[PDB]
């Protein structure tokens, strides 16, 4: 079905280039427009511009016109937003959305694609330690245990948290990052479950780091005494 | 160019209660010669891409509940939700597409009142992985708790801690309206083993009196 899919995260140096891209499937790509908007910090969109794969026809934002480029690859039916010298403050997540190009209709954007974090620093990408946080008699009461990973000292953001591979998603929370005064970020990932079943259902959080390329899989398993 | 402000910028309402939020366009966005508003409205749920509600101000689309409505024209407009529901927590906002740019109200943060719900605490000793490592993290874990409101501090065999933590509380949850917070005291390993209790104590309009979740180190 009609899908905008975009780029995974992005971590670059400042004054380096970057391309991201918006691929499109599921309708047809010529008759429609695909905007670009950036979630500012905190709350806020900012509508960025539009292109039309048919002749490359763009309306830009006048306050990005000129430091972003946007393209298109009809053949690919993808979109493109790029960025020839990049700075720090151009950090922030970035949407591509799909907008009705036919006469008639309106210019509302009725599909979004998941979003690209991009990240510009002079800081070292680093993947993160995982460490169990294990349930134990001091994380279990009236019949609930909680369990978790500790997610430690990655850079940049996001890292990402699955548990049994996606087949365990309630009662999780994955909390917001804290910044460390090293620079690093950490997280935690918890999950509540039965203390009864402790002994038979298995718990593993899958964590994601794509900026370090880092994958980890760690069995969080009850404590015991030895 | 054509700017709009949104009113409130938060709003918290009560479940089975009315929402309403406003869109004031800085200029009209009504054209005499379509009948038409070119304005929509959008919802931002967190962790999820923008959705689309209503276009042309007024017209509903597919797939968006019946409790929403789209009203107003000219310069001035307005989101209505009814009967709010858990799932409604949101970020909102208008936009228009009268000329370029098509630009975006600065949102309102949508905030659910329920129940008062006292948190559940859990405390986590490092892993004997990280110990190894040379650095001990305890987490203190404070779950499902209604208003965010909730102060958490540390105790290292009963001294009151400060300048070795940090903490962070999720968004509101869709199904239950609460929040969890995760407080985290780091030391070094060879700080850590100089102690023996440690402690989280935990305060919330919920509770009458404070919280305390602790282990000995050592103690399997």
């Amino acid at each position: 079905q009609v899908q905008l899919v975009e780029s995974g995260p992005e971590m670059r140096k400042p004054g380096e280039s970057l391309k991201i891209s918006c691929k499109t499937s599921g309708y047809i790509f010529s008759d429609y427009w695909t905007a670009w908007v950036r979630q500012l910090p905190g709350k806020g969109l900012q509508w960025m511009g539009i292109i039309y794969s048919g002749d490359s026809d763009t309306r830009y934002h006048p306050s990005v016109q000129g430091h972003v480029t946007m393209s298109t690859d009809s053949s690919l039916t993808t979109a493109y937003l790029q960025w020839s010298s990049l700075k720090a403050s151009d950090t922030g997540i970035y949407y591509c959305a799909r907008l009705d190009a036919r006469v008639d209709a309106g210019w509302q954007l009725d599909s979004w694609g998941q979003g690209t974090l991009v990240t510009v620093s002079s800081a070292s990408t680093k993947g993160p330690s995982v460490f169990p946080l294990a349930p134990s008699s001091k994380s279990t009461s009236g019949g609930t245990a909680a369990l978790g990973c500790l997610v430690k000292d990655y850079f940049p953001e996001p890292v990402t948290v699955s548990w049994n591979s996606g087949a365990l998603t309630s009662g999780v929370h994955t909390f917001p990052a804290v910044l460390q005064s090293s620079g690093l970020y950490s997280l935690s990932s918890v999950v509540t479950v039965p203390s009864s079943s402790l002994g038979t259902q298995t718990y593993i959080c899958n964590v994601n780091h794509k900026p370090s390329n880092t994958k980890v899989d760690k069995r969080v398993e009850p404590k015991s005494c030895h | 160019d054509i700017q709009l402000t949104q009113s409130p910028d938060s709003l918290a309402v009560s479940l089975g209660e009315r929402a309403t939020i406003n869109c004031k366009s800085s200029q009209s966005v009504f054209s005499r010669d379509n009948n038409k508003n070119y304005l929509a409205w959008y919802q931002h749920k967190s962790g999820q891409p923008p959705k689309l509600l209503f276009f042309w101000a007024s017209s509903r689309e597919s797939g968006v509940s019946d409790r929403f409505s789209g009203s107003g024209s000219g310069t001035d407009f307005t989101l209505t939700i009814d009967n709010l529901q858990a799932e409604d927590v949101a970020l909102y906002y208008c936009q228009h597409y009268f000329n370029t740019p098509h630009n975006f109200g600065q949102g309102t943060k949508l905030e659910i009142k329920r129940t008062v719900a006292a948190p559940s605490v859990f405390i986590f000793p490092p892993s004997d992985e990280q110990l190894k490592s040379g650095t001990a993290s305890v987490v203190c874990l404070l779950n499902n708790f209604y208003p965010r409101e909730a102060k958490v501090q540390w105790k290292v065999d009963n001294a009151l801690q400060s300048g070795n933590s940090q903490e962070s509380v999720t968004e509101q949850d869709s199904k239950d309206s609460t929040y969890s917070l995760s407080s985290t005291l780091t030391l070094s390993k060879a700080d850590y083993e100089k102690h023996k209790v440690y402690a989280c104590e935990v305060t919330h309009q919920g509770l009458s009196s404070p919280v305390t979740k602790s282990f000995n180190r050592g103690e399997c």
